[PDB]
DNA sequence: TTTGAAAAGCAAGCATAAAAGATCTAAACATAAAATCTGTA
DNA sequence: TACAGATTTTATGTTTAGATCTTTTATGCTTGCTTTTCAAA
């Protein structure tokens, strides 16, 4: 019977625990750049073991 | 009053009361600041000399509770409607006045020795021996007890 | 009421709480304490007594052993200094501290007790005023504050708790005038044992000697000359003083004189020995007893090299006499109910058993499994040099040593015993037979150290003994040195 | 969420919540967060499909 | 000084209602007094009903717990969604003694303390009803010898989602040993706040198999089936019926806030209802006309304010398309019932009793009746198809009904009860001219407050900031000559003039103003120093709008 | 439509922060026998 | 003065809150190398 904010906070905490923070801009960034800027390239190689 | 020769540092107020009240009268039971402050209010000057005031700190606890008794005594020797004058001697806007006692020099030690043995009929030391003992015992941070044991051992 | 816990074995003494400062109304109300029937010392012995139904046979060496027991030829300058300081401070009614330090058994307590005995003899001749002698041993106290309970009980005869006793002693030493007092001589033996964290006891005992009305002599016996500099504060070091008396360990000539003084009347003397029983009488055969001057000299030189400790020299001579008496009683068959000499051989055998090490001959008499464990442990220390080896690595290396020297005769006879206990119905085992037994045996012997870990494989094990004596014990074995 | 121990911290007792040194971690297994994400129609398995 | 103490008590020397004068201060004080008295009648008539509802909540919870509790294994009850604030009382039945043992995670650091506290509670209760003992399970063994009665222990584990589950598992396995004593029966109550599946995976499988032999689930959240919040909302409807009306924005805000709280949204609902009533009786000068006795106290200010009503605006615009009379019109047209509350109560009692539709929330029903979509709310059940024409209602947009309304448009409810705290701090830091008025006059216009300038340079910098470079960037915006003119404008202070005479004065002033603001930012939590003994770089901890 | 090149990502190495917990002590909480105060008889 | 009762003193046990120090493991910076998308030809 958890709240919607509590559920989305748990989902975001699971993502923050099990995803490296260097790549977050390559998943979540969606804004229009008035200023010239290069988004993240994203991860190159897959992991071998499920984190 | 010597603070080390008490049982607990919290009883010193009571000790001051057992140093002042007449034995024929009612002996009250005293805990803290307030009962001593109420007792000295109808009075006459009270001189207390407290030797070793630093061992009034609690060696345990922390900075908040080790300086409980000393701050309480400094506040109780500073407020009006009492006549409580407090002298404390430890070893090396209401803060106390400070005189630092200085370590004795060779000439001071010499003068102390001849003043002490001036009660004697003769002096069985050569004065050069006392001067040499004083200059070796003084140095830096000297104690007159060391000079006394050097002369006694001589 | 229902308690949260119970204290059902509380044993509380009958000790009062009121200190001596409330015993009289004023300072002038204090009477002369010397003319009081409880001050200054004004039942269990018979329970250890019985009736003797036999006649103990004392052989000729029994008097030598009795005279060599611990129950002043080499301490003249120390005696004179302590006695002169105490005599001067007693006769002039002053308070002082005398400091004495030294290694064990160098005659500290004996010299101080002799000084006190001579001062009591001089006070019995009305040459110095009377004093009370109190002996406080800090190792004989249960709690360190009990010295406060002891000294005050020796002074007043009362029994107070320790804080009230401390206030009572403070008031007594500071406020009671000298005309109503007696001098007190206090021996503070084992002074390091009364050192606590707050050091209040040390400060109080050495600060009472600085009071003008105290009439207190504190003789503090210590173990090191630098105890106030190492463990005490500047305040207590200032009060103890600069003059300190060092008791040096005895040279071999003074140990020689001590042993000759214990045997002045026995050595080179004749005894009437009854050959029926063995009982000897000091002036039936006339037998002369002799202990060699070379034997006493070599024991004294050895002891003076080690410590200069008179207890050790007396014990070495007593052990030599015991060895000779055991051989004599064995060869004559006497029981307990022309020249008898205790020789340098007995002295050397007494000196050798204290210097012999049992660790090597303990390890050479172990089973093959324990020796195999130690050998594999030394092999792992040779392989990686870590000095701590995991037990699983020891298991694997024992298994490797079994399967590598498999063509050896003893190993190919031992393998079935080691892994199946000689039985076909027993499966091949991951540990050898008696693995836990020899591991725990080496841990109880102190040969091994084991960390507190719950995983048996990664738990580390260390040699506690020296490595080369373990290697010597391993090369003593026939099987292990060939593989 | 910290009270229920669904999230946790490096320190367990006498916690300085406002300390920058204190860091936070999730304290639920993957099946619990899977059922939670299925209760709100969030595609959490799409976030881990491309990384291993 | 009192500013340097940890705490101090002040008994201040002294030499009648918190309501102020409305109508630009031309309201009378007697209208203020009856505003206060009308607010207190409405508040009391609401909270008596709320108190009765809360007592009913605990009463039926006690009844359901006792029914599930008394009608060689544990009797296990899982109270799902429980805040562990229910007072469980056991029966008084002869020849057997019933003990309630309450255990908290603070009272449970290990199994030994759990058993010792439970056995102390057992012995204390058994001694209190009608020789010391050891506080272990043998007292359970020897209970019939020591007290002559059989034993029923009920263990109430408060806040199970905070306890160490290894300790709780070992304590349950320890309590399993009492099953062989023939006079002992044990009930366990677990107050679960997350889910049963979470506590399933935190326990051993043999412990689960032991608990599975006799167990029941009892779900009591704050809004289990919406039945208890509907009573609070209906009592609020009855206390303002014919007197005030609810906007759809206010009901929408209420539903949104109750969606964001799980365990304590009943008290939250009462909190926003009372704060809205407070805001009306503090704001509206027309609330005295809530009482129909006070209508003769009209003034020109009242008629001037009530003329600016959009519903009255549309009414008079329709009249022109097609004071005394205005006074009589205002008197006559506030009498009517506004039957939305009676129709909502009728629909609620029709759905609850007749159709046995019980999983409905009255608040969204009232929202749909407010926006005219009661059919669009009712057609989600497929059971009132034959009664859609029966329960049809359309609201009547009466005129000057917004002078008596509870409506959320200013964001006063958002600012007071659920503020955007961090966003308000960042907005006040970044845009300080919405804080400080725009009235040493030359410096106050040409140079910003130091905290705001520091936040402006903070926002446009990287994650890691070199504070020397940061201090140079702060120094380039400050005016030098105006600062030196401002620092010399105090001729009584000569040390200020002496420091202003030095050629390195502006760098020192900039460093002082920079260091004060840097420590303010560190205390607020914005910046974090990297190392303890370096103090050369900072990390931003805070970004605006996130 | 290319270009190319500067930003982004990988990876070994290494100093260093920090998590975990072993060990310990202060403080709150708790009990208790002997002594000492206290109000009456 | 004697005395029963209440309180204090001295003395120790029980439990929780927190500090310090060590050891092992995460992590952040350095530096060199490879891939990649974005602002001009
Ligand atoms: N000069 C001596 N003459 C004869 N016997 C001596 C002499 N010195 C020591 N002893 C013997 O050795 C024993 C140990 O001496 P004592 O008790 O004085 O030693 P100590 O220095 O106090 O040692 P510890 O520090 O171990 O207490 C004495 O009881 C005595 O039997
Ligand atoms: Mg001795």
């Amino acid at each position: 019977d958890l709240s919607i904010i509590s559920k989305y906070l748990l989902i975001a905490s699971y993502i923050c625990s099990y995803l490296e923070p260097r790549y977050d801009a390559s998943i979540f960034s969606r804004k229009t750049r008035i200023i010239q800027g290069r988004a993240a390239y994203g991860r190159r190689k897959k992991k071998e073991v499920n984190p | 009053i010597n603070c080390i020769s008490l049982g607990e540092p919290s009883s010193i107020f009571q000790k001051i009361f057992d140093s002042f009240q007449d034995l024929n009268g009612p002996t009250l039971q005293i805990k803290n600041m307030q009962h001593l402050q109420k007792f000295l209010e109808p009075y006459t000057t009270f001189v207390v000399v407290l030797d070793e005031m630093d061992r009034l700190l609690h060696a345990n606890t922390s900075e908040t509770q080790s300086v409980r008794t000393i701050l309480e005594l400094f506040l109780l020797a500073k407020l009006p409607t009492v006549s409580f004058v407090l002298i404390g001697m430890a070893n090396s806007g209401l803060l106390p006045q400070t005189i630092v006692f200085q370590p004795y020099t060779a000439e001071q030690m010499y003068e102390i020795v001849i003043q002490k043995m001036s009660s004697l009929p003769t002096i069985i030391f050569q004065p050069m021996a006392i001067k040499f003992a004083a200059k070796k015992c003084a140095g830096n941070t000297g104690d007159l007890r060391k000079l006394f044991d050097v002369l006694r051992g001589s | 009421v229902i308690r949260k816990f119970t204290k059902k074995n509380v044993a509380r003494a009958k000790k009062k709480y009121t200190p001596f400062s409330k015993r009289f109304k004023s300072i002038a109300a204090i009477p002369d304490l010397t003319s009081l029937p409880e001050f200054y010392g004004n039942r269990f012995e018979n329970k250890l007594k019985t009736t003797q139904k036999h006649q103990i046979v004392e052989t000729i060496f029994s008097k030598v052993k009795k005279q060599l027991n611990s129950s002043l030829p080499a301490r003249e300058n120390e005696f004179a200094s302590i006695y002169l300081s105490a005599y001067s401070a007693i006769e002039s009614d002053s308070a002082t501290t005398i400091y004495v330090a030294g290694t064990p058994g160098v005659g500290k307590t004996l010299t101080v007790r002799e000084v006190v005995k001579e001062l009591l003899s001089s006070s019995a001749q009305r040459e110095i005023p009377d004093f009370l002698y109190v002996e406080i041993n800090g190792l004989k106290m249960v709690k360190p504050t009990d010295c406060y309970e002891t000294l005050w009980n020796k002074v007043s005869g009362e029994r107070l708790t320790w804080a009230a006793s401390m206030e009572s002693l403070e008031f007594y030493f500071k406020r009671v005038p000298k005309n109503k007092k007696k001098t007190i001589v206090v021996l503070l033996d084992e002074l390091d044992a009364m050192v606590t964290k707050s050091q209040d006891i040390m400060y109080n005992f050495f600060n009472w000697t600085t009071y003008e009305n105290a009439k207190l002599i504190v003789i503090a016996v210590a173990n090191t000359m630098d105890l106030p500099e190492r463990q005490l504060g500047n305040k207590i070091t200032s009060r103890i003083g600069f003059t300190r008396i060092m008791f040096t360990g005895y040279t071999h000539e003074e140990l020689k004189n001590i042993i000759d003084l214990r045997l002045k009347g026995l050595n080179d003397s004749f005894f009437y020995v009854d050959t029926k029983t063995g009982n000897a009488i000091l002036i039936v055969r006339k037998v002369r007893l002799r202990m060699s001057a070379d034997a006493i000299e070599i024991a004294s030189r050895k002891v003076a090299s080690v410590s200069g400790d008179a207890r050790r020299a007396l014990k070495v001579c007593k052990r030599a006499a015991e060895i000779a008496e055991k051989h004599y009683m064995a060869k004559h068959g006497y029981g307990y109910d022309g020249v008898q000499t205790v020789h340098i051989t007995h002295v050397m055998k007494a000196l050798n058993e204290t210097l012999n090490s049992h660790v090597i001959t303990f390890m050479t008499r172990l089973s093959f499994t324990a020796k195999l464990f130690i050998y594999a442990l030394l092999n792992l220390m040779k392989k990686n040099g870590s000095q701590e080896q995991e037990l699983g690595d020891i298991v694997d290396e024992i298994k490797l040593l079994i399967e590598v020297n498999g063509s050896n005769k003893f190993v190919m006879e031992i393998a079935k015993t080691l892994f199946q206990q000689g039985s076909d119905n027993i499966s091949e085992q991951l540990r050898i037979i008696s693995w836990d037994f020899v591991l725990n045996q080496l841990l109880d012997a102190g040969i091994l150290f084991k960390q507190t870990m719950k995983n048996d494989r990664i738990c580390c094990v260390k040699l506690n003994i020296s490595v080369e004596e373990a290697k010597r014990a391993m090369n003593e074995d026939e099987t292990l040195r060939n593989l | 969420l910290h009270t229920l121990k669904l999230i946790a911290t490096t320190m367990n007792k006498n916690i300085d919540y406002l300390s920058p040194k204190v860091r936070w971690k999730v304290n639920v297994p993957w099946e619990i967060i899977k059922e939670i994400s299925e209760s709100v129609h969030f595609n959490i398995s799409d976030y881990f499909s491309d990384i291993h | 000084a009192d500013a340097q103490r940890s705490h101090y008590t002040v008994y201040p020397s002294l030499p009648h209602i918190p309501f102020v004068k409305l109508l630009s201060g031309k309201e009378s004080e007697v209208n203020v007094e009856k505003r206060w008295e009308l607010y207190h009648q409405l508040h009391s008539h609401f909270h008596d009903q709320v108190d009765h509802i809360i007592d009913n909540i605990e009463a039926d919870l006690k009844a359901e717990i006792s029914d599930l509790l008394y009608s060689r294994c544990f009797n296990t009850i899982f109270l799902l969604g429980s805040d562990s604030t229910t007072k469980i009382e056991l029966k008084d039945e002869s020849s057997r003694y019933n003990v309630l043992i309450e255990l908290t995670p603070k009272e449970s650091p290990n199994v030994r303390m759990m058993l010792r506290r439970s056995m102390y509670k057992l012995y204390s209760a058994a001694d209190a009803e009608e020789n010391d003992v050891s506080y272990d399970l043998s007292l359970v063994e020897n209970f019939k010898r020591l007290f002559g009665k059989d034993l029923a222990m009920v263990f109430n584990f408060k806040d199970v989602d905070s306890i160490n589950f290894n300790t709780l598992d070992n304590f349950i396995i320890l309590l399993k040993s009492a099953f062989k004593y023939d006079h002992v029966k044990i009930s366990l109550i677990f107050n679960i706040n997350t889910n049963l599946s979470n506590i399933e995976k935190n326990l051993r499988q043999s412990t689960i198999r032991l608990l599975k032999r006799n167990y029941h689930k009892l779900d009591v959240s704050s809004n289990k089936g919406f039945k208890y919040g509907n009573q609070i909302f209906q009592s609020f409807l009855d206390t303002v019926d014919g007197k005030l009306n609810l906007s759809d924005r206010f009901v929408e805000f209420i539903l949104s806030k109750m969606a964001n709280n799980t365990n304590h949204n009943l008290q939250l609902l009462t909190k926003m209802l009372d704060y809205s009533l407070m805001s009306y009786f503090f704001q509206n000068a027309f609330s005295v006309f809530i009482d129909p006795v006070n209508v003769d106290f009209l003034n020109d200010d009242y008629l001037k304010i009530l003329s600016r009503c959009p519903t009255f605006m549309f009414f008079v615009e329709g009249l022109i398309k097609q004071n005394r009379g205005l006074e009589e019109f205002f008197v006559e047209f506030l009498v009517r019932e506004n039957p939305i509350n009676g129709h909502a109560k009728f629909v609620a009692r029709f759905l609850e009793e007749e159709l046995n539709i019980t999983n409905f929330n009255l608040i969204e029903l009232y929202h749909n009746l407010l926006i005219g979509k009661l059919d669009s709310y009712l057609d989600r059940w497929s059971a009132c198809k034959e009664y859609k024409d029966r329960l049809h209602f359309e609201p009547i947009d009466t005129i000057f009904q917004e002078l008596f309304t509870l409506d959320n448009r200013s964001g006063l409810l958002t600012q007071s009860i659920f503020p955007s705290y961090k966003s308000n701090i960042e907005d006040n830091l970044l845009s300080w001219e919405q804080v400080l008025p725009s009235l040493s006059g030359d410096l106050d216009k040409i140079m910003a407050p130091v905290l705001g300038q520091l936040f402006k340079l903070y926002r446009e910098a990287n994650m890691t900031i070199n504070i020397y470079d940061f201090y140079i960037a702060f120094r380039e915006t400050l005016p030098k000559e105006e600062i030196l003119n401002f620092i010399r404008k105090d001729p009584s202070n000569t040390k200020l003039l002496e420091l202003a005479e030095t050629p390195d004065a502006f760098d020192k002033v900039a460093l002082i103003l920079f260091m004060q603001a840097i420590f303010a930012f560190e205390n607020m939590g914005l910046i974090k120093f990297q190392s303890t003994k370096s103090y050369d770089l900072v990390e931003k901890c805070v970004w605006r709008g996130i």
